[PDB]
């Protein structure tokens, strides 16, 4: 039962070794949601610090690839660190070749297409993570693009990932069955960022402190992440309705 | 089964058990620990005394990268100064290029990327050590702790080795007693007491302390080593608070 | 400078190459021959450059006796013909091109027929009735265009052959110290000792 | 068991097995014993025979005019370290015009040990190395396995029945320390510890090996004859 | 154009001049100037309008208007004289077609007909092929047609370009 | 299946451990060092009375000064030899001189731990290095596939080494003749051999500083086998 | 590139690959060679098994290495044909540097080589063939013989035998082969290897190739109708 | 580190079964159904977009992907392996042809160098087969229209029409009934559209299925006018509405 | 390391046998049968596409016969893909040949070179071996019409008539027994389509499930014709011959 180690087909027709992949994803018991905006693209992520000795401000599951592209990971953070060191890479390698800041979608098929190579060839093993890109790109305006470990991408009008993404998925699933459009009608990134948190709260029936939360907001020509103070004002105004 | 016996192989829990089993190596070495101070770091390790015939203070195992840079680890020793050597590689070339030394947190994913590198194929071997590593940089005072897996994050203090849930504990206390912070001066005091305490559990040979930091104030941000008057006054202290 | 030529008569081919080695103002040897058997139904005649000659020649004599051991059969003329100028057109656009000028006569069994072929060191290939290298060539084409005709016996040939050699002798500058001939025919190679 | 097939394999405890079974090659080893003073630092080898028509296999090789080895387990494997070591010593010589640090040697050793316990199709060296030197900061000793683990000691022993000598020398290290400036003294100790380590046969004029670098003395290895003296 | 196809392809997207420029000027750069081509890249894509010029060594320039070749001394006098800002298509043809005739005129390099491509925005590139014939060789004065039979044949033969037959 | 370096719970390396069982297989050869010079011999051992047995070659020539017994897959030893004639060789064209005999011994021994995933497994061969040089004279060596050497006074190795080994250790004194030497190698090799010794199945050797490495003729070997029977049945 | 080795040691010292080769050699179509006073006879078993074969077209046994030197074997033929190349190629090497062709003992001991070599290098196994290696060298009257095998050992022989019921053939020279006196004519030493091979073959009709190699380049394959008189001629006198 | 398998991950079994080339047409079999039919005028190439979740925007997603503009592809199996062959396919079709002909190559050769690919995962070392089957529709001056099918083997085959997948079975025998000789390239979308609704459990509408032809050329998606040999691509893929307009006429 | 994981495709069994070369002939014995005749005044090569399908393009379809050059085609047994990449290696040969000597590969020597690559597969490289026996069917002015056979072991031998794939027993003892060597090519036609009718598993022999092929000096004089049968060619022989 070989065909169980390495990335060769089961009689089934199954790569096992992509599937323990997809497990590895949820060892950091960490749940991530991204929505859409007009203008805007907002990704929420928990934040969990267990130890008193750890530094919490180098705590951290969301990456800044270029200054338009912000990825968030779920799973452990030496396969996080190497996706991400590898599609801040790629994304410095394309403006370079082609003369335009690679987009969202391309860089996803990219590290998608690489993580396939993982699943065929034998030698190297899959990453243990589910990567979610967001951007305000110049074309398609604001985008939602993840990748997992079997190779597979697809772009998202919003998404949910880690151990309670289906409790998440179905509550934002219900709110545009209600809205009918593709997007949070919404002017300022702020009042998104207030949705996504807000719709988090709803899903996981948790309440958050400013230390709980991580925030990635992408806006045309610059992704950025939030502060612990930039958060409270944001769970301040939740309060206040 | 048969998962725990290739390297890269994911279990049926999406774990790498021949990761798991190189932290057991780490668990099985002496303790070493660091504490981040107002404008710096400390470095401590316990070095066990196998027999009088050891010369005393020659057998270093607290290594610098760079200037800037101290590293001690528990586990493989061979397996410590291999992964120092691709640090010291890693700080040159940095530096060759970007001429300014290279950041903690910069220095930190460079050794991060290469352990993890040793967990993607079954033709190595995963690190039998966990590192603890820091120094001071353009944005301040930064300590490191890493494992065989890659993963590593920024600490207020660190702790691996034997007697690491002993020196967590007493880690812990400082932390909350000095919200305000702990000079460096008073880091190696408390770095001497957190060694001869986490020592219980390694009782049977006596050992010998090894203390070295890197402070803007003390050593105007390079790395040093703890020697003569300022060694003897932080052992006479650490003494004094296991009597 | 070194004579080759080569004249194709009805039922064969005659070579005749000088025997002389000189390198500059010094006389190596006046009885070389610049001659290869490459099959038994094959000769090639070689002037150039100092020990490219000599090193292309068995080089090539041995690409042509492997064929004939592995097939147990005989390279036609043609084939033969086409190896050597390929050979030589790998080596003009090498790091040091062979400066090695070839005639190949041969006698095709299959088709009963004698074929002379003259190569440079470029790799330029033609079939001809009569063929010669270097400043020789000039004079003896002019006089083989007079006198050859394509019916010719062996011994006509060679009577032919003894004029371009004796006219040569006198126009020509250099001593080269006489010629070697051999003829190629359906009974194989052999070399003519009066002349 | 399952986990000593290659090196590349860690067991659920954590332990290199193939690392443990190269060790293991150094205990059936014949004895050396290697001790220093501030002066000089001492080698002694017991040499092992095949049988009695048969010559007693070399333990000690020089690696420069400052410094040398005593060898125990595979003797091919001590060749291509201690050559490694000639090198590094002729490359520090030639650049820098610089005697190689003792210390930085073992630093060396180290590192060309560990590369084969990391990496699969290679194999542990299966040998020990007592390496002693001269240089900058005075005498020193290093013991070296081949786990990649190398150790700075005043005295030590390795190979069969070493525990022996180990034993005498953590007595004596009062002693032996502050034999400065008499090297047949030095040797006397290294000569009556070795014996420590000695059961059935004694040491005979074609079976003990010394070696002895100083403040004063380079790296010369006596054999034959030249041992009477200390029998 | 071939990798500007599979980048198009790749990425879903519409081609952009700046690519073709950057993947040209890295190529040419490579070779430093052994490969003696020197372009005129223009197109319009998403971002908008495009005019730039590469020459052999890799460097590569932005204007309004642009000439290159033996030509150019000729038609940058006329674009000097003539451009504006804000022309009008008609106009831009106009200003081009000329900057051309007096290449073809003035240079010996250059000669016969004006080829024009024109790339509005949001719209499909129209290539003006011999958009003018400014140089149309007169009638002979004679017919040069022999009379058949003129020329002396040694021999004649089919040539057989067919393959080989059934049969 | 196992790493072919792979080390054994004793520390022995399995493939070394395991070439050595292959030597055992092998004929018997036989070395006895004496002041006078040094002398080799070999069991032929052909497997049919067809095979032409002067065609077996199991003593061989490295250099003038030196020469080499083998005993095992004796056709691993082809490559051995090549780099030890080359070595020797290579030696005297850098330094003008005759290369010493632990020099080339240690040089073939260099190859044989050179195996692993370099060739894909140890050498199945040990051989006998016999030779004289100016500075420690006439000596005889044994070249393992673990890369281990050692000089002998006498040595056999082989189907028959450990009982002719210990005939070794009666037999050899420090005053022993070349002609005591030969007679006592045809003595021991008679011994252990299956098949009854003659000049067709059986083939001596020596090494003198004068005469140099030289195979002995079937006819003198011959003579020295008569005058060993006729001494036997003297007493 | 693929290093494994695959030729190994086993606890008793034995390499199988080295002797699963060997086994490859026994499945091999028997191959016999027997040297007279002034020549060599290489006999070959065809099976006949394989009818509505081409015999103008198919491999032959016996391949001629230079003009004075043939190979004949028993074993894999594909494996057969990179040996014949590689001697093929030697043997012109030979010729290009030495200025002489090879001897029979050069071309033998060379071919031996490349056997071992696949024995103790990485990713490869050893050739499932032995040859018989038969002919004179230059300028020499001497009959020449040899036998190699996978191990890459090889030897001179009066008379040998290699492939498929080998035991037996072999069991018959050993008796019939006279070393005071080795066959003094072609139609002797043709004679005793077509004998020696009546032992195993079957038929004798298209069953036994005979190829004879006399000195100076001097070699003559038998038909059918040749071998066929030496057949009828055996039998006849075996009729007593 | 350096790749160590540099072995066959695919060997013969004692029965002689290629396991690994079994076991991806296993994992093919699996797969969503995708079809194609053969017209007089055309050819027509379609398949399900099973949408992994409502969120997630399936026009994103191209199962029906161009490879040259008179070749369109379509897949049944792991898509992640479908995509790196189509970008393979894609270069392959200028590095080894349009490089040096300068013109796109014919639908069958393209098919042989897929075909070529897909043979080497299952010999060359350190690798498993490809997890698709390949349905490639396409039209050249000379062949005219033509479908292949391309399996994990690497072994290909022409068709009149075909279906692979979870249901093929069933509807290549509804193919075989349909199927003529004289069929127009609307019959054979009308057809396709029939076949395809059998092996489709939810929602059938433009928005859930992807549709591709290979019929006359388009001038109005050439992009560019003036050279008359440049009648522009023979490939298009149908519009949600344009697909939903024929399901009325169904 | 990954020398756990290595199927060792190039190592002797103990009885001196190559495990996959073994393994590679079982599968290639399922394949579908292809017979090669050789007469005196020309080749037939006749084989049986395996259970096809009534929506299959048979007229644009070839998986059985393939053209090598204008004077040698092969018809396959076993993995269509792995022959296609031994296909276009022999192409490159021949023309590689053609381009050395300005002469037509001799048939032996193009023959000997794929068998010598699939030799290679066997003894190193640690890969599979090439899953596909071929009949060479080609003519040359040294031995003219010549009929040969490779398999995946490397060996080859010459044939004036064989079959390879399914149920070659049984066909090749129903070619032994009607075979005669004056034989023409209009006999060797009828012979080979026979044979096959009696040979198949399925239920009739039809145009729509065979690959036909004839290389003739019936072509206009001295030189010789490749005629690779279309659909209704094959259906018109099959009636002529009286099988349909
Ligand atoms: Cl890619
Ligand atoms: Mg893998």
């Amino acid at each position: 039962g070989y065909d169980r180690h390495i990335t060769i087909f089961s009689p089934e027709g199954r790569l096992y070794q992509v599937e323990y992949a997809f497990k590895a994803t949820n060892q950091t018991n960490i749940n991530s949601l991204a929505v859409r905006g007009k203008d805007c693209t907002v990704v929420i992520s928990q934040k969990k610090v267990p130890d008193k000795l750890l530094d919490p401000t180098t705590v951290s599951y969301i990456f800044c690839i270029s200054r338009t592209i912000g990825m968030v990971v779920n799973g452990p953070i030496p396969d996080a660190r190497n996706a991400a060191l590898r599609a801040k890479a790629e994304a410095a390698e394309f403006r370079y070749k082609y003369g335009y800041d690679m987009p969202c979608d391309v860089l996803a098929k990219r590290m998608a297409n690489l993580s396939q190579i993982y699943t065929q060839r034998a030698y190297m093993r899959p990453l243990g993570v589910i990567l979610t890109f967001v951007s305000v790109d110049e074309e398609l305006g604001p985008s939602i693009y993840k990748t997992d470990p079997a190779g597979y991408y697809v772009g998202y009008k919003a998404t949910a990932t880690g151990p309670k993404q289906q409790e998440i998925t179905t509550n934002l699933e219900n709110h545009f069955k209600k809205s009918k459009i593709d997007h949070i009608n919404e002017e300022s990134w702020e009042k998104v960022v207030e949705f996504a948190i807000t719709h988090m709260i709803d899903a996981l029936g948790t309440e958050f402190s400013k230390n709980d939360l991580e925030v990635g907001v992408a806006t045309k020509d610059k992704f950025f992440t939030l502060s612990a103070e930039n958060i409270e004002e944001r769970l301040v105004a939740i309060a206040e309705q | 089964t048969g998962y725990d016996l290739s390297n890269s192989v994911f279990s049926p829990d999406g774990r790498n058990f021949q990761v798991e089993y190189a932290v057991k190596a780490v668990e099985n070495g002496t303790t070493s620990i660091g504490i981040k101070c107002n404008d710096g770091v400390v470095f401590a390790v316990e070095k066990l005394i196998t027999s009088k015939l050891l010369v005393p203070q020659k057998n270093v195992k607290i290594q610098v990268v760079d200037r800037h840079i101290g590293c001690v680890y528990s586990g493989l020793i061979p397996d410590g100064r291999h992964l120092v050597n691709r640090g010291r590689e890693e700080a040159a070339s940095f530096k060759k290029l970007y001429k300014t030394p290279i950041p903690i947190p910069a220095f930190a994913d460079r050794l991060g990327q290469y352990v993890q590198a040793h967990t993607l194929y079954n033709s190595v071997r995963p690190f039998g050590v966990s590192t603890i590593f820091g120094g001071v940089d353009k944005n301040g005072a930064h300590l490191y702790m890493l494992e065989p897996s890659g993963s590593y994050w920024g600490y207020k203090g660190a702790a691996t080795g034997k007697g690491r849930q002993s020196a967590k504990a007493e880690l812990e206390k400082l932390v909350d007693h000095h919200p305000e912070g702990l000079s460096a001066r008073e880091a190696v005091k408390q770095a001497a007491k957190i060694i001869y305490l986490a020592h219980e559990d390694n009782k049977e040979k006596d050992f010998e302390l090894e203390i070295s930091w890197c402070s803007l104030s003390e050593t105007n941000g390079l790395h040093k080593f703890v020697k003569g008057d300022l060694l003897q006054e932080a052992i006479d202290f650490a003494q004094k608070e296991i009597n | 400078m070194d004579i080759i030529l080569g004249i194709r008569v009805q039922d064969s081919v005659i070579l005749a190459s000088s025997k002389a080695v000189t390198r500059g103002i010094s006389v190596l040897k006046d009885s070389d021959d610049k001659t290869r058997q490459l099959s038994p139904h094959t000769l090639m005649s070689f002037a150039g450059e100092a020990g490219d000659t000599v090193q292309f020649a068995e080089y090539i004599q041995a690409n042509i006796q492997l064929y004939s051991i592995r097939e147990d059969y005989e390279l036609s003329p043609q084939a033969v013909s086409s190896f050597v100028r390929q050979e030589l057109a790998k080596s003009i656009r090498s790091r040091r091109p062979y400066q090695v000028n070839v005639l190949i006569g041969g006698y095709d069994k299959k088709k009963n027929k004698p074929e002379l072929y003259q190569i440079d060191y470029l790799g330029t290939k033609v079939e001809l009735p009569y063929g010669a290298h270097g400043y020789s060539g000039f004079y003896t084409f002019s006089l083989l265009d007079h006198h050859y005709r394509p019916d010719m016996t062996t011994e006509e040939g060679l009577d032919l052959l003894k004029l371009c050699v004796q006219e040569l002798e006198k126009r020509m500058p250099m001593d080269f110290k006489g010629v070697i001939v051999k003829i190629v025919d359906k009974d194989g190679i052999r070399q003519v000792d009066d002349f | 068991n399952n986990y000593d097939g290659d090196t590349v394999t860690f067991s659920p405890t954590g332990r290199l097995f193939q690392v443990e079974y190269a060790l293991e090659a150094i205990k059936q080893g014949s004895v050396t014993v290697g001790l220093r003073s501030n002066t000089h630092a001492v080698l002694v080898a017991l040499k092992r025979n095949a049988d009695e028509l048969s010559s007693y296999q070399k333990k000690i090789i020089k690696c420069d005019e400052h410094m040398g080895l005593s060898l125990a387990g595979l003797a091919p494997d001590a060749r291509v370290l201690s050559n490694y070591l000639r090198q590094q010593c002729n490359y520090s010589s030639l650049v820098f015009n610089r005697k190689l640090a003792v210390e930085r040697a073992g630093h060396l050793l180290c590192d060309k040990a560990q590369k084969n316990t990391q990496s699969y199709g290679g194999r542990p060296y299966g040998v020990g190395l007592l390496i002693i030197g001269y240089d900058k900061s005075g005498a020193h000793l290093l013991e070296f396995q081949p786990s990649g683990n190398v150790t700075e000691l005043y005295g030590t022993a390795i190979g069969a029945r070493s525990q022996g000598a180990k034993t005498y020398l953590e007595r004596t290290l009062d002693t032996f320390i502050k034999i400065d400036g008499n090297p047949d003294e030095l040797i006397k100790a290294g000569v009556e510890a070795i014996s420590q380590s000695l059961r059935d046969e004694s040491l005979t004029v074609d079976n003990l090996s010394i070696a002895i670098v100083g403040k004063d003395t380079p790296f010369t290895i006596y054999d034959g004859e030249a041992v009477a003296k200390y029998i | 154009g071939s990798n500007i196809e599979l980048h198009s392809l790749y990425t879903s997207r519409e081609p952009r001049v700046v690519s073709a420029l950057q993947m040209l000027k890295q190529h040419l750069f490579k070779y430093q100037g052994h490969i003696g081509a020197y372009l005129i890249v223009a197109g319009v894509d998403p971002t908008g309008s495009h005019l730039f010029s590469i020459h052999a060594h890799g460097s590569t320039d932005v204007g309004y208007y642009l000439s290159l070749g033996s030509g150019s001394l000729a038609a940058m006098a006329v674009l000097e004289s003539h451009w504006k800002q804000d022309l009008t298509k008609e106009e831009a043809i106009k200003l081009a077609s000329d900057a051309i005739q007096a290449g073809i005129w003035n240079d010996l390099g250059s000669g016969s007909n004006v080829d024009v491509c024109v790339m509005e925005i949001g719209k499909d590139a129209e290539y003006l092929r011999n958009y003018l014939t400014p140089n149309v060789r007169e009638e002979k004065q004679k017919s040069y047609k022999f009379p058949r039979g003129t020329t002396a044949v040694l021999k004649e033969s089919i040539v057989n370009i067919c393959d080989i037959q059934e049969e | 299946d196992r790493g072919v370096s792979t080390f054994s719970p004793e520390g022995r390396l399995f493939q070394v451990e395991y070439s050595l069982e292959a030597i055992k297989l092998g004929s018997t050869a036989i070395g006895i060092a004496t002041k006078e010079g040094v002398v080799l011999g070999v069991e032929k051992r052909a497997t049919s009375p067809l095979l032409e047995s002067d065609s077996i070659e199991k003593i061989v020539e490295i250099d003038r000064h030196i020469g080499c017994a083998m005993s095992g897959l004796t056709a691993d030893a082809r490559s051995m030899i090549e780099h030890a004639r080359t070595a020797a060789v290579t030696h005297n064209l850098y330094y003008d001189e005759d290369i010493n005999v632990e020099s080339l011994t240690q040089s073939v021994c260099d190859l044989a731990l050179r195996f692993g995933e370099l060739m894909s497994r140890p050498f199945g061969v040990a051989l006998l290095i016999a030779g004289h040089d100016a500075d420690d004279g006439y000596q005889l060596f044994h070249a393992e596939p673990s890369g281990t050497f050692y000089r002998y006074n006498a040595k056999a190795i082989g189907s028959g080494s450990e009982g002719a080994q210990a005939e070794l250790l009666n037999e050899w004194h420090s005053s022993l003749t070349l002609k005591e030497a030969e007679l006592l190698v045809l003595k021991i090799l008679k011994q252990v051999m299956e098949e009854k010794l003659d000049e067709n199945n059986a083939q001596l050797s020596c090494i003198t500083k004068q005469d140099g490495f030289k195979i002995y003729d079937n006819e003198k070997t011959a003579e020295l086998i008569k005058e060993l029977k006729e001494k036997e049945a003297a007493e | 590139g693929y290093d494994r080795a695959l030729s190994i040691f086993s606890p008793d010292g034995h390499i199988f690959q080295v002797e699963y080769a060997l086994e490859a050699v026994k499945r091999g179509t028997c191959a016999v060679g027997v040297k007279g006073k002034n020549c060599v006879v290489l006999g070959c078993e065809r099976r006949s098994t394989l009818k509505l074969q081409d015999t103008r077209i198919t491999p032959s046994k016996v391949s001629k290495i230079d003009s004075h030197v043939v190979l004949s074997f028993s074993g894999l033929n594909a494996d057969s044909r990179i040996l014949i190349e590689k001697a093929r190629v030697e043997a012109q090497s030979h010729r290009l540097t030495l200025e002489d062709p090879v001897t029979v003992e050069y071309l033998t001991r060379y071919v031996a080589g490349v056997q071992q070599r696949y024995t103790q290098s990485g990713g490869v196994r050893p050739f499932g063939v032995s040859t018989l290696i038969a002919g004179f060298d230059p300028r020499d009257d001497e009959p020449k013989l040899y036998q190699t095998e996978p191990s890459g050992i090889y030897s001179s022989w009066s008379a040998q035998t290699i492939g498929r019921n080998s035991k037996t053939v072999r069991e018959f020279l050993e008796k019939n082969y006279d070393r005071k006196e080795p066959p003094a004519t072609v139609e002797e030493c043709v004679k005793l290897t077509v004998r020696s091979l009546l032992e195993v073959v079957q038929t004798g009709a298209k069953n036994i190739e005979i190829t004879v190699v006399k000195p100076d380049s001097d070699i003559v394959a038998l038909s059918s109708e040749e071998i066929n008189q030496y057949v009828t001629q055996i039998e006849q006198e075996k009729q007593e | 580190m350096t790749d160590r398998y540099s072995f066959s991950l695919t060997t013969f079994s004692p029965s002689g079964k290629l396991g690994q080339i079994d076991y991806a047409l296993t994992a093919v079999k699996q797969g969503v159904t995708s079809l194609g039919i053969k017209a007089t005028n055309g050819v027509v190439i379609a398949t399900e977009k099973k949408s992994s979740s409502p969120l997630a925007m399936s026009e994103t997603l191209s199962k029906v992907s161009l490879l040259t503009p008179d070749i369109g592809a379509v897949y049944s199996g792991m898509g992640p392996d479908y995509r790196v062959l189509v970008d393979k396919s894609r270069k392959v079709a200028h590095t080894s042809y349009k490089r040096i002909y300068g013109e796109y190559p014919p639908t069958k050769l393209l098919v042989s160098e897929v075909a070529k690919i897909m043979q080497e995962a299952t010999q060359s070392g350190g690798v498993r087969p490809f997890g698709v089957s390949l349905l490639i529709a396409g039209h050249d001056e000379f062949n005219g229209f033509s479908l292949y099918q391309v399996d994990p083997s690497g072994s290909y085959f022409p068709w009149k029409a075909t279906a692979i997948g979870k249901g093929s079975v069933a509807a290549k025998t509804f193919l075989e009934k349909r199927w003529n000789d004289e069929l127009e390239l609307e019959d054979a979308i009308h057809i396709a559209l029939l076949t395809l609704k059998e092996s489709v459990e939810g929602e059938f509408n433009g928005d859930t299925i992807e549709l591709a032809i290979i019929g006359d050329e388009n001038p109005d998606l050439l992009g560019y006018t003036g050279i008359p040999t440049d009648k522009g691509p023979r490939f298009r893929k149908l519009t949600s509405q344009e697909i939903n307009d024929r399901l009325e006429a169904l | 390391g990954s020398r756990r994981y290595d199927s060792r495709t190039t190592i002797f069994s103990p009885e001196g046998r190559l495990y996959q070369v073994e393994y590679a002939l079982e599968s290639i014995s399922h394949a579908g049968t292809a017979i090669g005749i050789m007469a005196s005044d020309g080749i037939v090569l006749a084989a049986e596409r395996k259970v096809t399908s009534t929506l299959l393009e048979q007229d644009t379809s070839t998986e059985k016969l393939y053209k090598l050059n204008d004077k040698i085609a092969v018809a396959v047994a076993g993995l269509t893909a792995d022959a296609e990449i031994l296909i276009n290696t022999a192409r490159i040969h021949a023309q590689n040949y053609l381009k050395t000597y300005n002469e037509d590969i001799p048939v032996e020597i193009l023959v000997r070179r794929l068998s010598d690559i699939k030799q290679g597969y066997t003894q190193h490289g640690g890969l599979r071996p090439f899953g596909v026996s071929f009949i060479y069917a080609g003519y040359d002015d040294r031995y003219g019409y010549q009929l040969y056979t490779s398999n995946p072991s490397g060996n080859y031998t010459g044939w004036k008539a064989i079959s390879v794939g399914a149920n070659t027993s049984a066909a090749q003892t129903l070619l032994q027994m009607d075979y005669k060597d004056d034989m023409k090519v209009d006999d060797a036609i009828e012979l080979a389509l026979k044979t096959l009718s009696k040979t198949t598993d399925s239920s009739a022999l039809t145009y729509d499930r065979l690959e036909f092929a004839t290389i003739r000096k019936g072509a206009n004089d001295g030189e010789v014709y490749q005629k690779i049968f279309k659909p209704q060619e094959i259906k018109d022989i099959l009636v002529k011959t009286g099988i349909t």
